[PDB]
RNA sequence: AAUUAUAUAACUUAUCUAUUUUAAGUUUGAAAUUUC
RNA sequence: UUUUGACGGACCAAGUUACCCUAGGGAUCCUAUUUAAGUAUCGACAAUUGGAUCAGGACAUCCCAAUGGUGUAGAAGCUAUUAAUGGUUCGUUUGCAACGAUUAAAGUCCUACGUGAUCUG
């Protein structure tokens, strides 16, 4: 191929370098792209690999903050905020749309992506509004000790008590618990425990005035639905705005937020306050494509998976041996091949963390805190890690197991590049053997399209 | 650079080898390795005792070619030499003296062992039971090796003896005494040369294998012998107390249905069971002055 | 500052402290553990084990309270007690963790030492030889071997492992403490160390003779006939002499054995390994007599 | 290759023959199925 | 198929083809930007197999060096501050460890194996 004086930086690069994209082209919906994973069906042909590079070296959240407003215009405390969190210099998109209406009372519906200040977009207007006062619901309990951790540290710069309750734990214990800690102005809990409580009468929502859901997507999940409702029922819910300011008549002030929301969630809401008096807010890069996050596939069968993973596992010592790296995040689909794998990374004489959902709950907790210490490098980790965890050092996520859906690859995908992040975070996903090539091909075809994946709406 | 002479091949690593990449999986994961049947050797030494041995070596990994040169060339048939960076070496095995072997998994009961423990050689079992530190397993089979006993049983949860650090440990005792891993207690009687007596050396976790409602009826009345009498007169059977669970409760049955007794080391407090090493060696040595007295 | 707590002072460590300096070259560095003749110690009921016996204390630092519980609190009067960061402790031993607690110690000098009696009740007429050892493991395990078998007492010549590099009390794990031990014995002063006559008997099946072709063996040294282990060889007090790790028996110890009446005991390997670990070779003989002086 | 592999062939037992006190197992494989 | 008993999950198995078939792709210390100390012509700093030879730097101070205190008379020591000033050997290693022999001391590390530029196809 002529050598032309200015070539274009590989938006696609792949093992072959015949199907490289380097240049502006964009095929469109009606053109069929010639993909990497086009025709990754017969297994014969060991190797095969593509990576999406990174495009941009600055975090793009930090970019345009110059055309975002400043928080005196939402609103806003920010003394308090800068000493609690001066990392937040300027309000981000999500976060500049959100402030604004909430201080004012009105109901928010907040669909963006993790990482984007979803967390401080009502923590900021909750703290200014503000038998608790404030609730915090929680699907998988270790959301709940970084949002009760993240909640303390605010807490104790303004003075304020917070506890956390996950689900699955006994109720005599849920009860000593509670009876062990003071009395608390917010309460974080999960569906599980707080719904023990509530059946118990240990706490009353009728003087409940804000409510936050954190994950309302997997809140939504089956496992927390019939819980919500019976939560539901014991919580009044303002109306309007107007009457959240009547002091004859206090409601309970709702705020919804979530990466994606199931079809049928407006019935819900509707049932509980008028369609219209809904504010739904939408992030810019929802459901889109992060470019400065590099993304790598690379065909491995189950025995090769395994050849590659120690092949990486090596690239990062030697990375680590050249300069400092930052720690590598492994997700797998099973607790058995975590369990069969960490075998194999033992026999490797490798420290490693071994984590899944069928854990025990206090033996989950400690690790999660021990890897949080840095104790040891590497994490592997089933779904239960893909919510609720801190990633603000990982480098390399590696999907040990190819994630099933999209969204569950958006949580994992969100563990990089989030503020703060030390180090530029990669992701890489493992395919087997022909089982699934439309989800590889799906992901590609967006990128050369520059467009959001499919089956993403929320 | 790969060179071929007087038809000995010995090849140079190449950039991204999946002959490396393989190898990984097989060494680290023993039931890859199990499936693959092969081991891995350290050391020249070591190296050129398995070939000794007549073990079915694999493949050599070695930083220079003067250690192919100072080893007997003749056993190299069936390996392929290979010139491999040291780093590549050190960062292959988990402790490599320049040079790392890659051999067929033996089958001690195919091993050759030549004639002169056989002079030595008794009808002597040794038995392991719940050994889990590789060390002591490898520092073992010196006494067996040593001894000549003729054959060597670890029970089930006991370390692989085949782990490349086992045979460090050892240093290539694996090649001198038959050893039996991952035997089933059900299967233990038909692991015993017939007439043999089997005597477990006594120091308890043991008794955690019992069921609780029978846990203190189910304590087997075994006759307790001083490990300073006679007890070869017939085939024997040896069984060592476990580093962490010490002599098991099957092994103190099958004694009685087998006709021993307790051959008792009286063990020293400040080991709550006599290091199985140690456990190990006094058992057999004198067993061979025994019967050739 | 002293911090008291249910009877038990210890200080706070900073660090950076020259104190923890010297701690670090001495572990990490073996000339300097010879340059300035120092020694450590790790493990609460390990430190315990070595006071009671004896040990002389310098200084003890734990991460934690609660192995100062554990410890020889009787013991620890007079001895320097500070609490320590982890990381601190970390950076000095060979091992990345130890087990929260490590102690400073002097040589210790082996007339002041206390044995338990529980070796003592299986103790034989037994001496043993220490040939040019150069591996912890071995030595600790050699010791932990004479824990477990009983050695009356312990003889070290010139060259081999110092009996308290850090690494070899680990192996030991209070097995050092349990048997005795004589350090820096003269080839010359080995049969003296021994009741005069003694019949010493040496391991000879080594790294040695894996160069050296059997037959160039007995043309200027004195001849040893070689018998085997299993032969009755304590009938008359018996003294063992075990080579070094991967090296083997020394020429002096060959002449000693002569000297005293004694012989070579045979270990017979399979044809196909030249020689066998050292640690155990010391044990595979000491047991032997075990039995036979038992009998 | 993995997985089976009552084509056959062998042995064991029947079988069929002698005396006299092909089928069922297993093994090879004519092959089968799937992947490479 | 409803009931009675003391949180998170829907599939496994190699080659080879020149006997082939189809689809095609080829041939038939720089370099490119950005910056500009010193923009005709240029242009630092930057930004986009074992070995041998020679070391540089970090301080978390081993030796050397400067000091306080002392259960320091002096001298030695012990404890404590300050300091990276230059040094910090040669080998064996039955391969993760350790030993030998020396040294004022043989600190702990980092520096794409820290660092070597045949000849041919």
């Amino acid at each position: 191929r002529p050598v032309l004086v200015r070539p274009g930086p590989l938006l696609v690069s792949a093992r072959r370098p015949e199907l490289n994209q380097p240049a502006r082209l964009t095929l469109g919906r009606w053109e069929r792209a010639p993909l990497a994973s086009r025709g990754w069906k017969h297994r014969r042909s060991r190797q095969d690999h593509f990576s999406i590079e990174r495009v941009q070296q600055e975090a793009p959240a930090l970019r345009n903050l110059s055309s975002r407003g400043s928080f005196v215009d939402l609103g806003l405390v920010l003394l308090a905020l800068q000493e609690a969190v001066p990392e937040v210099v300027q309000p981000t998109s999500v976060q500049s749309k959100t402030i604004p209406p909430l201080l004012r009372g009105r109901h928010l519906l907040c669909a963006a992506e993790t990482g984007s200040g979803k967390t401080l977009s009502y923590l900021l207007p909750l703290f200014q509004r503000l038998a608790p006062r404030g609730l915090v619901l929680v699907p998988s309990r270790e959301l709940a000790e970084q949002v009760q951790a993240v909640a303390q540290s605010l807490g104790g710069y303004l003075g304020l008590q917070v506890i956390e309750l996950g689900g699955g734990l006994g109720m005599s214990r849920l009860k000593l618990q509670l009876y062990r800690r003071p009395a608390a102005d917010v309460l974080v809990a999960t569906p599980g425990a707080l719904w023990k409580a509530l059946k118990s009468q240990l706490i009353s929502l009728q003087h409940l005035n804000f409510i936050v859901l954190d994950e309302v997507d997997t809140l939504l999940d089956e496992s927390f639905l019939e819980l919500v409702d019976y939560i539901l029922e014991k919580s009044p819910i303002a109306e309007s705005p107007a009457e959240l300011e009547d002091p004859f008549n206090p409601k309970a002030q709702l705020v919804l937020v979530g990466a994606t929301f199931p079809e049928g969630l407006n019935q819900l809401l509707s049932k509980v306050t008028s369609p219209d008096s809904l504010t739904t807010i939408t992030s810019s890069k929802l459901h889109c494509l992060m470019p400065h996050v590099r993304q790598t596939f690379m065909r491995l069968k189950g025995a090769d998976k395994v050849t590659e993973l120690v092949q990486i596992l090596k690239q990062q010592d030697k990375a680590s041996k050249t300069e400092p790296s930052g720690t590598v995040l492994v997700f797998c689909n099973s607790a058995s091949t975590v369990n069969w794998l960490g075998y194999i990374l033992d026999d490797h004489k490798i420290q490693h963390l071994r984590l899944q959902g069928q854990m025990p709950a206090s033996m989950r907790a400690g690790i999660f805190q021990s890897f949080q210490k840095g104790s040891q490098n590497i994490l592997v980790c089933t779904d239960i890690a893909s919510r609720g965890l801190d990633s603000v050092h990982v480098e390399v996520v590696i999907n040990y197991d190819f994630p099933p859906t999209l969204q569950d690859y958006i949580h994992r995908a969100g563990r990089v590049g989030r503020v703060g992040s030390e180090v530029p975070g990669s992701v890489i996903s493992f395919v087997t053997h022909p089982w699934d090539v439309s989800l590889v091909q799906k992901i590609e075809l967006a990128a050369r399209r520059r467009r959001s994946l499919p089956g993403l709406a929320s | 650079h790969t060179w071929e002479e007087a038809g000995l091949r010995y090849d140079k690593a190449f950039p991204g080898d999946r002959r490396l990449s393989s190898v990984m999986t097989i060494v680290k994961s023993r039931p890859f390795r199990e499936k693959q049947g092969k081991i891995l050797l350290e050391g020249r030494r070591l190296i050129a005792d398995a070939l000794k041995a007549g073990a079915v070596p694999k493949a050599f990994f070695f930083s220079r070619l003067e250690y192919v040169k100072e080893l007997p060339v003749d056993k190299l048939k069936d390996v392929s030499l290979i010139k491999v960076k040291f780093e590549d070496i050190k960062d292959w095995s988990d402790l490599p003296q320049g040079i790392m072997g890659i051999f067929a998994k033996p089958d001690p009961v195919k091993m050759t062992y030549p004639e002169t423990p056989l002079h030595h050689t008794l009808p002597l079992v040794l038995i392991c039971d719940n050994l889990r530190d590789p060390g002591n397993l490898g520092t073992i089979l010196r006494s067996a090796a040593g001894a000549g006993c003729s054959k060597v049983l670890l029970t089930k949860g006991c370390v692989d003896a085949w782990e490349p650090k086992v045979l460090r440990a050892g240093m290539g005792a694996h090649f001198q005494v038959p050893i039996v891993n991952n035997v089933e207690w059900e299967t233990v009687p038909n692991h015993l040369p017939p007439d043999t007596r089997v005597y477990v050396a006594d120091n308890h976790k043991y008794e955690e294998d019992l069921d609780t409602k029978t846990r203190k009826d189910w304590l087997p009345k075994l006759e307790v012998q001083s490990y300073d009498l006679d007890w070869t007169g017939a085939p024997a059977a040896v069984v060592i107390g476990g580093e962490t669970h010490g002599v098991s409760l099957e092994s103190l049955q099958l004694a009685e249905s087998t006709g021993g007794k307790r051959l008792l080391i009286p063990v020293v407090p400040g080991v709550d069971s006599l290091n199985s090493a140690m456990a190990a060696s006094i058992l057999l040595f004198e067993g061979k002055r025994q019967l050739r007295i």
